[PDB]
Formats: structure tokens, sequence, C-alpha cells
């Protein structure tokens, strides 16, 4: 039973699994980061079987499928779209031909969790909450794509791997930096990040979606978001910061190095700026980082076709 | 090594289904939900198709289609909105007033 | 293919409505005036049929693998101008009494104006089925344009679903037409067969959908019924319209799409169109008998006389001058419906709003709008194919086209339901000097009265002498 | 049909399949353990995040083959990013996208 | 390939046959994305990698949130249609569905007799759709933009409150 097909195969397989396994917990530690900045592994251990061991209630007037299916959709969505990643040579899960498709995919899915927690929490303020926080992450979903499109309109190709090596010599922070800052805001908003953390919080006929889930599904939108800005993190690292690429360290140590940067960085504006007003914020979304986008895209194309001989 | 036939009667039963939804269906809303499935099933006989042959042009009529699918969702989700807020009731059947 | 700046030339009217829309829709963002959007609109639109001279003065081409201009396309593109422009003229009183917003009409009458030009020029399926759409959509929103009154969103919402599904149906017909032959282009529908085998049956199953798919959009038995609804529903001048040029310029791309295609020279397709042309025109014209409403009166009338149409359409692949009958029959067929909708358009404007009623009560017109009243008589007469209207040289047209191709049953046909017409529209003319017990001062409501007037005496004096007409046709022929 | 891409085949499937399995364990443990005892503008939102999506869809073709469109589709691309725009501004001018009017 | 065609296109089928015989509004758009990804797969199964990617983020990510959206802030708790169930009755369902199994019967024997050398299943790109795009199918892509500007103009003047 030994042939080298079955263990390439076997080990691409464990690779996938570790890399998994890694996301997860690093979303765990990240939780605890956040509670702890604003032992600590026992602590979480204890949160995990303290969820664990309360009693699951669902509410008598909530629709049971939709209530249970709201946090699996915000753990597996942006957990599913970390597959694309390629955190070193050899160590990626799929080399998918469509891949920053595939984490739009994966976003646009992600937006029924908020939907789907606020219809099946049976109550006229939960849902009138979730209206408005989908409203929010539509609103910068609708430009997230073409702030990834500068970037691929350079690259050439969706696939992740071609972006990476596309930014061999000069990182594409610098010509798509605009493309970057609208990427960041999008990203942030579409995983309900600080600043856009609650817009039920400016009307008291409003609640936030997560009240009524209790213990495990709690436990599941907790973790969910963290490991959501983890890829995100990753997604920026390897579409703006060369992926993996550095001069003297192991490729690894240095897409590990920007990801923690870029999670220590969320925490940090998270910790500093103050949350703007829900129609400023649907207002700078629509009325800035849309056009901004389409801009960048429209000068990307520009400066590729004139740098072609 | 997948036939035509095969994804051509798949396309097929989901017209068919949506059409019989779009019929059987008295509520305004499961009428637009008959339409998005007759839609999306013609869409995907269009992709199944280009796929056939090799060319793009059945991805091409794809995005044609649902670029439609999406205009006339959202001006059928509307006149749902109007009629609910003008009658407080959804009935198809009781929106009949003009008659031979 | 690329397109060179002479194929920009031959896109000059799909190019300058579209920069009208944009131009349009940009002025409604500087400010909300009534007037000035108005009057971009029919600029753009005039400045679209100067461009059809233009392009007249250029070739007849492939403007893509999609577009072909030849001056067929250049026929169907004037008469959808002419009838936007009419439906714009007809359209500004009639918004001067409505309340809210009233440039968004302008808007989309600009859009299905475009999508009428592309079905002109339409030659593939991906662009047939592109123009169909938008016809479609702003039609969605021009009969529903009025939704606080009942009949209008009722109407709204019956020619929405209906035309939904019956795109789906189009578009699953042209996904098993291309399943069968590999191309999307006219002329390659059928191409790949021979020794008698043209009729495949998936290829047949395809265009039966299709057939399903502009049998609605035509008004066609037994996909009519939508017909009268929706035209006593919408506002009327998107009444005018929808009678006109949606009518028009998708009986052009179905006329294009069977001359081109190879297998458009079908028995079966040929028998099936038969029996839609016989049982349109009986039907319509049966159906109209007992109506004392005028816009269901002429809706009807529209399924019979696009049941003519279908009639010069069947006998295309045997003849000749199908294409003659059809351009000379559609353009008085125009003419006619807009004198008549738009004299029921201007005496049902300014808007009353949503709350009072919008009948026309036709009985003695006469003894308060005398003029008005002679040109809706003038447009009976026509419609019911009585000599002296052009209206009687286009159902000569299709009379000698059935007759040379020995299209008995089509004859008997048109002979049966234009004795039931002549019933129906000389009660409606007779009606307007009768005596009724009970039951303006702006240039755009005279506009609206002159162009009636002007249609009138169109219809009159091409009915009188047709021969400018006809040699007008007759050198808008299409590549062969 | 190589052997490198059927291992990232089965490692995606085992990538999926491990991720869904590992959410459904959580909550079949976390059920199974432990003891017992509105208004039109979200529609008019929601419409133009579609409509715009679908005018995002044909940038996403545009974006992958720009090279190979050349100058040609620079210009008809840019088109239609302009009617996109002036579809934008007009919304925002009408109060469309004004949320607190 | 074959497997996944043939699973998806079930599940699809299933899906929708219990999307239309529903009568919770939330549990038939459930089933109706749940339908949307079966035939996502089935595009990704014939190479048409565009197709799919298309399936997920427009139809099961923006159209179905937009339905979604609808039958949340309309609030059908079951007003005079749910109590009733009419389309259960034999009588209003049975005819329909002879007639749509009618037009079923024909189609599929049109489908059948076709000569068919089996779909390769080789990945077309999004690249080769963006050449496509901005290539032979220009004008297609301009006036489907003012298609979806006209569906945006229709949409807001028919559904904006006031
Ligand atoms: C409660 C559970 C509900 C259902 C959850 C999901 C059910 C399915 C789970 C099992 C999946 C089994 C594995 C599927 C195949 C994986 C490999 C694959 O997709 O390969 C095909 C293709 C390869 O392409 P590439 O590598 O670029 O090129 C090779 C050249 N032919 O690659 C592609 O085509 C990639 C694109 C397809 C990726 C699909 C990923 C899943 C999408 C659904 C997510 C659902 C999220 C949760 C629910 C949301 C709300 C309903
Ligand atoms: C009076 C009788 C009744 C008239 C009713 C008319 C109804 C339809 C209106 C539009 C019809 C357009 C028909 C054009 C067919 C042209 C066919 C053709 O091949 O034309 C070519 C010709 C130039 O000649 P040639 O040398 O052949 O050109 C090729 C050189 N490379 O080039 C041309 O011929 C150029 C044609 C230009 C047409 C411009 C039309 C401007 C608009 C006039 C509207 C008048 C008012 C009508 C409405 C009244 C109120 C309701
Ligand atoms: C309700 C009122 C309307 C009634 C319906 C309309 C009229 C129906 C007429 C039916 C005619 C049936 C003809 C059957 C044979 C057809 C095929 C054939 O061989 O036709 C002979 C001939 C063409 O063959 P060919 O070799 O070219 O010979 C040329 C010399 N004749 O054919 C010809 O050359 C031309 C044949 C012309 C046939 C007569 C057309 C005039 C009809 C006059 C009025 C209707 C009949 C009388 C009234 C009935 C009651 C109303
Ligand atoms: C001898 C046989 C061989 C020769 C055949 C020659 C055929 C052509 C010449 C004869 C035509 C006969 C027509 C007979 C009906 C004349 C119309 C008529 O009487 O109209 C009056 C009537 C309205 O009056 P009233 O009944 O009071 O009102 C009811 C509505 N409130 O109106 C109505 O009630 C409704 C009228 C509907 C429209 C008129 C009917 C058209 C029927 C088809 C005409 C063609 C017939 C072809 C041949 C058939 C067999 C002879
Ligand atoms: C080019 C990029 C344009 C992006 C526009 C994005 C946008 O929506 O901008 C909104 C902006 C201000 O609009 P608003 O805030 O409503 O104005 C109140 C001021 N009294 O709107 C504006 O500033 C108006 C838009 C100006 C540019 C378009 C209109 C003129 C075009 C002429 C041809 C070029
Ligand atoms: C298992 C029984 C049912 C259990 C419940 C339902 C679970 C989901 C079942 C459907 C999805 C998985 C089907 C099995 C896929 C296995 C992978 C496979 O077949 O890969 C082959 C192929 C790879 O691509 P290619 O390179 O062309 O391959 C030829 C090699 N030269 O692959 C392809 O070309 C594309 C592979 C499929 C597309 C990606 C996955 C789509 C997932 C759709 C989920 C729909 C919603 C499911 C909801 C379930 C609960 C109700
Ligand atoms: C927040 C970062 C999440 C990363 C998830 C994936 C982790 C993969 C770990 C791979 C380690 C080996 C990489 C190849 C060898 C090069 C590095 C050698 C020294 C560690
Ligand atoms: C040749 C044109 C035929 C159609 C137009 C008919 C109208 C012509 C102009 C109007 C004349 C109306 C006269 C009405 C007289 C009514 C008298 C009633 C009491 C005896
Ligand atoms: C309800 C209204 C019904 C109207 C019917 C009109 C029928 C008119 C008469 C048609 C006669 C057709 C005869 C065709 C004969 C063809 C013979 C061909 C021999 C080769
Ligand atoms: C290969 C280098 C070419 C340089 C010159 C490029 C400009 C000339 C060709 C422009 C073609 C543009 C076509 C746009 C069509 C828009 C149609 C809109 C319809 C509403
Ligand atoms: C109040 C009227 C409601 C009508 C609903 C639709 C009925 C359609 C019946 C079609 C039956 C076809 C049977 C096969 C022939």
């Amino acid at each position: 039973w030994i042939s080298p097909e079955l263990i390439e195969i076997l080990l691409t397989i464990l690779k996938a699994v570790v890399i998994l396994l890694v996301v997860v917990t690093c979303g765990a530690f990240m939780s605890f980061g956040e509670r702890r900045l604003l032992g600590g592994s026992l602590q979480l251990v204890a949160d995990m079987i303290k969820m664990f061991f309360k009693e699951d209630w669902i509410p008598k007037f909530s629709d049971r499928v939709i209530f249970t299916l709201a946090p699996m959709i915000a753990f597996t969505s942006l957990l599913l779209a970390f597959a694309i990643v390629p955190v070193s040579p050899g160590w990626v899960v799929a080399d998918l031909n469509i891949g920053i498709l595939f984490f739009l995919m994966m976003a646009g899915l992600a937006v029924y969790a908020v939907l789907f927690a606020g219809w099946s929490s049976n109550n006229k303020y939960s849902l009138l909450g979730a209206m408005r926080a989908s409203a929010q992450t539509l609103s910068y979903e609708v430009f997230l794509g073409l702030s990834l499109m500068g970037v691929v309109a350079q690259a050439g190709s969706f696939n992740m791997t071609d972006i990476v090596n596309s930014q061999a010599h000069v990182w594409n922070v610098i010509p798509q930096f605009f493309g970057f800052i609208t990427f960041a805001i999008a990203g942030v908003a579409v995983c309900h990040r600080h600043p856009f953390d609650q817009p039920e919080a400016e009307q008291e006929l409003a609640d936030g979606y997560h009240i009524e889930y209790s213990g495990m599904k709690f436990g599941l939108f907790f973790v969910g978001e963290y490991i959501g800005i983890v890829t995100i993190s990753a997604l920026m690292v390897t579409l703006f910061f060369g992926g993996w690429q550095g001069p003297l360290l192991p490729p690894f140590i240095w897409f590990a190095l920007k990801t923690a940067f870029f999670m220590m960085m969320f925490i940090l504006i998270r910790a500093s700026l103050p949350r703007p007003r829900y129609d400023q914020v649907m207002s700078f979304g629509w009325k800035i980082c849309l056009p901004l986008t389409l801009i960048n895209l429209l000068v990307t194309a520009a400066v590729i076709l004139w740098q072609a001989q | 090594m997948i036939p035509l036939q095969h994804g051509l009667i798949l396309a097929a039963i989901l017209f068919v289904l949506g059409l019989t939804g779009l019929v059987i269906r008295r509520n305004l809303l499961f009428m637009l939900i008959g339409l998005e499935i007759m839609i999306n099933a013609s869409a995907l006989a269009f992709v199944v198709a280009g796929s056939y042959w090799g060319q793009t042009d059945g991805q091409v009529m794809y995005i044609l289609a649902i670029s439609l699918a999406a205009a006339e969702a959202s001006i059928g989700l509307a006149l749902l909105l109007q009629l609910h807020r003008r009658r407080q009731n959804l009935n198809i059947d009781s929106v009949s007033e003009m008659r031979g | 293919m690329t397109i060179t700046p002479q194929n920009l030339i031959a896109l000059l009217p799909l190019l300058i409505v579209g920069l009208t829309v944009v131009v349009v829709m940009l002025s409604i963002a500087w400010r909300r005036n009534h007037f000035l959007n108005a009057t971009l609109s029919v600029i753009g639109l005039n400045a679209a049929l100067v461009s059809l001279w233009f392009v007249g003065q250029a070739g007849a081409m492939d403007v893509t693998p999609l577009m072909r201009v030849d001056g067929f396309a250049m026929l169907y593109t004037g008469l959808v101008l002419l009838a936007s422009l009419a439906t714009c003229t007809f359209a500004y009183p009639w918004l001067e009494g409505y309340n809210d917003n009233k440039d968004e009409f302008y808007l989309l009458v600009l859009i299905a104006a475009l999508g009428g030009i592309l079905l002109a020029n339409a030659n593939h399926l991906a662009s047939l089925f592109l123009g169909i759409e938008l016809i479609s959509l702003p039609l969605f929103g021009l009969v529903g344009y009025a939704f606080r009154q009942k009949r209008s969103l009722e109407a709204s919402i019956k020619y929405t679903i209906l035309s939904a599904a019956a795109s789906s149906f189009l578009l699953f017909g042209m996904a098993l037409v291309y399943a069968q032959s590999g191309d999307l282009s006219f002329v390659a529908l059928g191409k790949n067969l021979g020794d008698g085998m043209l009729n495949e049956p998936l290829l047949l199953a395809g265009f039966g959908l299709m057939i399903v798919g502009l049998g609605f959009k035509l008004s066609l038995v037994p996909f009519h019924l939508w017909t009268p609804d929706v035209y006593q529903g919408a506002p009327a001048p998107v009444s005018t319209f929808l009678a006109t040029a949606s009518k028009i310029a998708i009986f052009g791309v179905v006329m294009r799409l069977f001359l081109y295609a190879p297998v458009g020279d079908s028995e079966a397709i040929r028998v099936v169109l038969a029996i839609i042309a016989f049982a349109s025109i009986i039907f319509g014209n049966l159906m109209a008998l007992s109506q004392t409403n005028i816009k269901r009166l002429l809706g009807y009338s529209s399924i019979s006389h696009l049941g003519y149409l279908l009639v010069a359409l069947i006998a295309l692949q045997t003849g000749e001058m199908s294409m003659e009958a059809v351009g000379v029959y559609l353009a008085g067929y125009l003419f006619s419906s807009l004198g008549a909708f738009g004299v029921v358009s201007l005496m049902s404007s300014p808007y009353r709003g949503p709350d009072a009623d919008s009948l026309f009560s036709y009985r003695g017109l006469f003894w308060h709008r005398p003029i008005l009243a002679a040109v809706m008589t003038v447009m009976m007469l026509s419609l019911a194919g009585i000599p002296m209207t052009l209206g009687f040289i286009g159902k000569f047209y299709v009379l000698a086209v059935g007759v040379q191709a020995h299209l008995w049953w089509l004859v008997g046909a048109v002979v049966v339901g234009s004795a039931i017409g002549l019933y129906y529209y000389l009660r409606v003319a007779v009606s307007l000097y009768l005596h009724a017990p009970e039951q303006p001062s702006n240039w755009q409501y005279s506009a609206g009265g002159i162009v009636v007037l002007i249609s009138a005496l169109l219809v009159l004096v091409l009915g009188v002498w047709p021969q400018p007409l006809i040699s007008i046709v007759r050198l808008a022929m299409p590549l062969m | 049909t190589s052997t490198e891409v059927i291992a990232h085949h089965w490692a995606f499937a085992i990538f999926l399949i491990v991720a869904i399995g590992l959410c459904c364990l959580m909550l079949v443990g976390g059920w199974f353990l432990g003891g017992r005892a509105l208004s039109a503008k979200f529609y008019l939102v929601a419409m133009f995040f579609v409509i715009f999506d679908v005018e995002a869809l044909y940038l996403f073709a545009w974006s992958t083959s720009i090279r190979e469109s050349g100058w040609v589709g620079f210009v008809e691309a840019a088109i239609f990013i302009f009617v996109l725009l002036a579809g934008l501004v007009y919304l925002v001018r009408i109060g469309a996208l004004d949320w607190t009017p | 390939m074959e497997f996944a065609f043939y699973i998806c296109g079930l599940i699809a089928i299933l899906a929708t046959l219990r999307v239309i015989t529903h009568t919770n509004p939330v549990h038939a758009l459930l089933y109706l994305i749940i339908s949307l990804l079966a035939i996502s797969g089935v595009f990704f199964s014939l190479g048409a990698y565009f197709a799919g990617a298309l399936e997920i983020i427009v139809y099961a990510g923006a159209i179905m949130v937009l339905f979604v959206f609808v039958v949340m802030m309309l609030n059908l708790g079951g007003s005079e249609i749910e109590q009733e169930r009419q389309w259960l009755k034999p009588q209003v369902w049975i005819g329909p569905a002879i007639l749509s199994a009618i037009m079923l019967v024909v189609i599929v024997y049109a489908i059948l007799g076709v000569n068919d050398q089996g779909i390769d299943g080789t990945p077309i790109s999004a690249k080769a759709v963006g050449i496509t795009l901005f290539g032979p199918y220009v004008l297609a892509v301009e006036l489907a933009s003012m298609l979806l500007l006209a569906g945006l103009v229709v949409a807001f003047h028919v559904g904006r409150e006031e």
C-alpha cells in the first residue's frame, strides 16, 4: 500500500488540516488577545468548556433551522475563504483558478449569517438592527471586489500564487495604494469590526443580533469573527505585501510576521478610532469608496496598457 | 464525458418546476421566486450548450441572463412592495380589476 | 470583431440615444426640471433621426458579430424614433398633470427607444435578447408610472410577470437552438443541416419556445390575454408607445430572423405561424366586437393587425415583396395607432391624479373637440382598411402577398376579420358624432394636437397617393 | 489528471469537509452536553447593491484580460464606468443614497 | 467531475421541488439558495468556472439577499395564505402539474435524438470570457449597462417610500 502518489496526496491533506487548525487556534488566541489588551490558553480552554457544558436554549417562538444556521455561516464562510491563501511555496490548500473570486463568493454568503440571525431571533428590535447591519455590509461589499480588481488587473489573473509572483519586485501596496485602503475599509466593514461595530447603537428601536444567542452559538459567532479578521489579514498580506516573499527569512516566517502585524493593527484601530454615525458610514461607502475603486481600476488599466511595448 | 442531453434535461426539469411554481402559487412573492427559477434554468441551459461547444458565448449569454434576472427581480420586488403598502395583501387574485 | 471608425458611423443613432440617456440623467442629477429634460430627450431623438441620414450616407455592413446595419435597420430605426418622439410629445401634458417626479419617464422612454434601435439592427441571438429586454424593463416602469392608481399598478404587475416569463421562454429556446447549432448568429441557425434534415427536433423546439416569447411580445394568440388589461391600465402615452414602438421593433427583428435563418423556410414553423396568424386575426376581431372601452378595443385591434403582419411574414420565404408589404403596413399602422392613441392621450391629459376616473367617453366628441374627432374617425377608418386611407394600402399589400403565396386560409381570415373590424371601428367612428348629455391653453398640448393632425393627414394623403411610401420602403432593403 | 492537481483537489475537499464537520461537531457537542432546567430605504440600498454588483461582475471579467483587449477594450470599459458613475451621481443627487433626509 | 455534476443536479432538482411546494417564505428562499449553490457546482463540473463563481456571487449572493430583505421587511407571518394552503389542494396543483409534465415530456423528447460527442468539461477561464466580452460582444456590455440603469430607475421610482 506504498506509492508516492498516495504519500503526496496524504501530505497535502495533512498540510491543509494543519493550516485549518492553525487558523482556528489563531482566531481563538486573537480573541484572547483582544480581551486582554483592552494561563491565557487555559482561560480560553475554560471558556470553551463553559460554553460546551452550558445548556443551548433555542427560543420557543424562533425558527430552529435559521437560528442554528446563522452561526454556522458566520464561522464557515470566511473560514472557507481562507482556503485560497498561499502561506508558503508548496503550502496552499487549493490552487484555484478563481481565487479572489472564491473569496468574494464566501463574503457574499457571509452576509446571510447576519440576516438569518436577525430574522430567527424573534424580536422586532433585533430584526431592525440586523437590517441596518446588513445594509451596511452590502454598502461595503459593493466595492470590496473592485478594490481587489486593481490588483487582479496588475497580475492579469485571479490566481493568488500568480499575484504573489507578480509582487516579486514591488509589493502592490505601492501601486495599488487606493485599492489597498479601500480593501482595508471594506474588509473591516464586512467583518463588523470597529469602527463598524454596532449600527444598532444609533437608535433605541434596534438591538444587536447577537442577543438571544447563548453558549456555543455565541462562541461560534465570536470565534468566527476573529477567524474572519485572520483571513482578511492573510488576504491583505498576499494581495498587497508580497505574500511570503522576503529577502532573508524563510517564506512562512515573512508571511506570519506580516499577518501578525496586520492582526495587531486591526486591534490597534479598534482601540483607537471612534465609530462614526450610521448615515456617515453609508454615505462614505457609497459616495467615496466605490468611485475611488472605479477610478483606480481605470488608472491601473491605463498605466498597464501604456507600459507594454 | 458528461452528455449534452443530461445537462439540457436538468435545465428543462428546473425550468418546468419554476413554471409550475409560477402557476400554482397565489402569493406574488412565490410567483417572483418561480420566475427566478425559470430564468436561472434557462441560463444554466445556455452554460451547458456553451460548455458542449467549447465556446465562451454560453457564459456571455449567462451574464446577460443574470443581468436581466437581477434587474427584473429588482423591479418585481419594488412592485411587490408597492402592492403590499397599497393593499396590505399579496394575493395576486385580488388584483384583477380589469376584465374583458 | 474590432470597431473601425466607419462602424462607429453606422452606430450613430444608438450612440446618440445612449449619450442622450447619459445627458438627461446628469441633467436630472443637476436639477429636476421637466421642460429641460423633456427638451433634451426630444433633441436627442431628432439628432438620432439626422444621424440616420448620416448612416444612410454610409454603407450597409455588419457592425459586430452582433449588429448589421442596412436600409431595413434604418427604416425600423426611423419608425421607432418617430414613435418615441410622439410618445414624449403626448407625455408632456399628461406628466404636467402628474405630481411626483416626471423626468424618469423621459429617461425610460429613451432607454426603450435604445432597445428598439438595437432590435432594428439585431443580427444575433444575444442582440435580439438584449433588445427585447431593453424594450421591456423601461415599459415595466412606464406602464406602472402612476402606480398610486389601481389600474396602472395592476397593468404593471401583469406586464412584468408575464414578460419575465416570456423572456424565460425565449432564453430557454435560444439555449436549445444554441445547443443544436454551435453559432448564435441568425444566418447559422440550421446551417449545419442538409438532405431534408432541416426540421431537427431540438432546433424546432428552441424556435417554438422563442415563438412563445416573441408571440407574447407581439400579442399573438394564444399569448394575447395581457394586451387589453395592460393597454387599459397603462398611461395613455405609455399605451401609445406600447402599441407602436415595441410591436414594430419586435416584429422587425422577427422578420430579419426569419429572413436570415436557414430554418426560416421550414414547413412546420410555417404551419404553426399560419395557425397563430389565423387565430390572431379572428380572435382579435371577435373579441373587439362588444367593447365600450377604447383602449381595450385598440388592444384587440393590435392583436388582429399583428395577425395580418404575421400573414405577411409567412409568405416571406416563398414570395419577394413580403418585406415591402411589412414596411408599408408598419408605416400605416404606426401612423394610425399614433393618431388614435394620441387622441386618447390628449383627451386624458393633464393627469387627474390616482383617485379620479380616466375613462375616455368618446361619445359626442365632435361637439366640443371637432378636430380630434376628425382625426379619430380618420384613424378608425384607417384601422378598418377603408380605401383612401393608408391602412387600406397596407391591407392591400397583405392581401396581394397572401394571394401570391397561395395562402388561401389566411386570405379568407383577413377578409372575415376585416368585416368584423368594419363593425366595431364604425361603431366607434359614428359614436364620435352622436349627442352626449354631459362630460389645454399651452403649446405642448398644441404640439400633441399637431402630431395627431399630421398623422391623420399622412394617412389620408398616402392612402390616396401611396407611391412615395412604396418608393421609400423599396429602397430600404436588407443584405441579401 | 496529474498527481499535484488531484492532491490539491483532495486537500481542498478535506478542508471543506473537516471545516463544516468541525462547526457541526461544535454545535452537536454544545447541544448534547450540559444539564437542563419596515422602511423602504433598506430595499433601496439592497437593490443598489444588486445592480452595482452585476456591473461589478462586468468589470471583474474585464480586469483579468486588460492586456489582451488593448486600448479598444480600455475605451469600452471607460464608457461602461462612465455610465456607471453617472448613474451613481444621479442616485446621490436625487437623494436615493441620502440616508438622513 | 461526473459524479459532482450528477449529485449537484439531483440536489438542485430536489431543492427547487421543495421551493415551489413550501409555505414558509424564508425556508423557501433558503432551499432556493441551496439549489443555486448546487447549480454553481454543476457549472464548476462543466468547466464554466466564471459562471459558477457568478452563480454564487450574484445569484446566491446579491439577488437572493434582496429577496430575503423583502421577505424580512414585509414580515409574512401567515397573512391568510399560510392558514389556507390552497396549493396543496389537489384541484389547484394537479392540473398545472399535468400541463408542466406534458411540456417536460415534449422538451425531453426533443432533447433526445440529438448528436452528442459529450461535454469535455475543460476549464473555460474568466480571461477568455473577458476577451469575448470586450471583443465581439462590446455592444452587449454597453447596452447591458443601459439595461441595469433602466432597472435601477424603475425600481427607485416604484419602490421609494415618501
Ligand atoms: C450545512 C452544509 C451545507 C453545504 C456546505 C457545502 C457542501 C459541500 C461540501 C463538500 C465539498 C466536497 C469537495 C468539492 C470539490 C473540491 C475541489 C474542486 O472544487 O475542484 C474543482 C475546481 C478546481 O479548479 P482548479 O484547481 O483551479 O483547476 C483544475 C483544473 N480542472 O475548483 C473549483 O471549482 C472551486 C470552486 C468551488 C468551491 C465550492 C466551495 C463550497 C461552496 C459552498 C459553501 C457553503 C457555505 C455554508 C452555507 C451557506 C448558506 C447556505
Ligand atoms: C413622405 C412619405 C412618407 C414617409 C414616412 C417615413 C416613415 C419612416 C421614417 C424613416 C425612414 C428611413 C428610411 C431610409 C431608407 C434608406 C435606405 C438606403 O439605402 O438609403 C441610402 C441613401 C443614400 O443613397 P446610397 O447612394 O444608396 O447610399 C449608400 C452609399 N454608401 O440614404 C438615404 O436614403 C438617407 C435617408 C435619410 C432619412 C432621414 C429621415 C429624417 C426624419 C424625417 C421625419 C419626417 C416627419 C415624419 C413624422 C411626422 C409627424 C408624425
Ligand atoms: C370569404 C371570402 C374569401 C374566401 C377565401 C379566399 C379565396 C380562396 C380561393 C381558393 C383557391 C383554391 C385553389 C386550389 C389550387 C391551388 C394550387 C394550384 O394548382 O393552383 C392553380 C394555379 C396555380 O398553378 P399554375 O400551374 O401556376 O397555373 C397558373 C394558371 N392558373 O392558381 C392560380 O393560378 C391562382 C388561383 C386563384 C384561385 C382563386 C382566387 C380568387 C378567389 C375569388 C373569391 C373567392 C371564391 C369565390 C367566392 C366563395 C364564397 C365567398
Ligand atoms: C349567399 C352566400 C354566398 C355569398 C357570400 C357573400 C359574403 C359577403 C357578403 C355578405 C355578408 C353578410 C354579413 C351579415 C351581417 C351584416 C352585419 C350586421 O348585420 O350588423 C348589424 C349588427 C348590429 O345590430 P344589432 O344586432 O342590433 O346589434 C347587436 C350589438 N348591440 O351586427 C352584429 O350583430 C355584429 C356584426 C359583426 C360583424 C359582421 C359579421 C361578419 C361575419 C363575416 C363576414 C363575411 C361572411 C362570409 C360568408 C359567410 C356565409 C354567407
Ligand atoms: C455526497 C452525497 C451527498 C451529501 C450531501 C451533499 C454534499 C455536497 C455534494 C455535492 C458537492 C460535492 C460533490 C463531489 C465533488 C468531489 C470532487 C470532484 O468530483 O472533483 C472533480 C472535479 C475536479 O475538477 P477537474 O480538474 O475538472 O477534474 C478532472 C481532473 N483532471 O470537480 C469539479 O469539476 C467541480 C466539483 C464540484 C463543484 C464544487 C463543489 C460544489 C458544492 C455545491 C454544494 C451545494 C449545496 C449542498 C447542500 C447540502 C445540504 C442540503
Ligand atoms: C496567522 C497565520 C496563520 C497561518 C496558517 C498556516 C500555517 C502554516 C504553517 C507552515 C509551516 C511550514 C512552512 C514551510 C517551511 C518554511 C518555514 C520553516 C520554519 C517554520
Ligand atoms: C375623407 C375623410 C373622411 C373622414 C373624416 C370625416 C370628418 C370630416 C370633418 C368633420 C365633419 C363633421 C360633420 C358632422 C355633421 C353632423 C351633423 C349632425 C346633425 C345632422
Ligand atoms: C370564425 C371565422 C372563420 C373564417 C374562415 C375563413 C375561411 C375562408 C376560406 C378558405 C378556403 C381555403 C381553400 C384552400 C384550398 C387549397 C387547395 C390546394 C390544392 C393543391
Ligand atoms: C490598438 C490601439 C487603438 C487606439 C485607438 C482606440 C480608439 C479607437 C477605437 C474606439 C472604439 C470604441 C467603441 C465603443 C463603442 C461604445 C458603444 C456604446 C453604445 C451605447
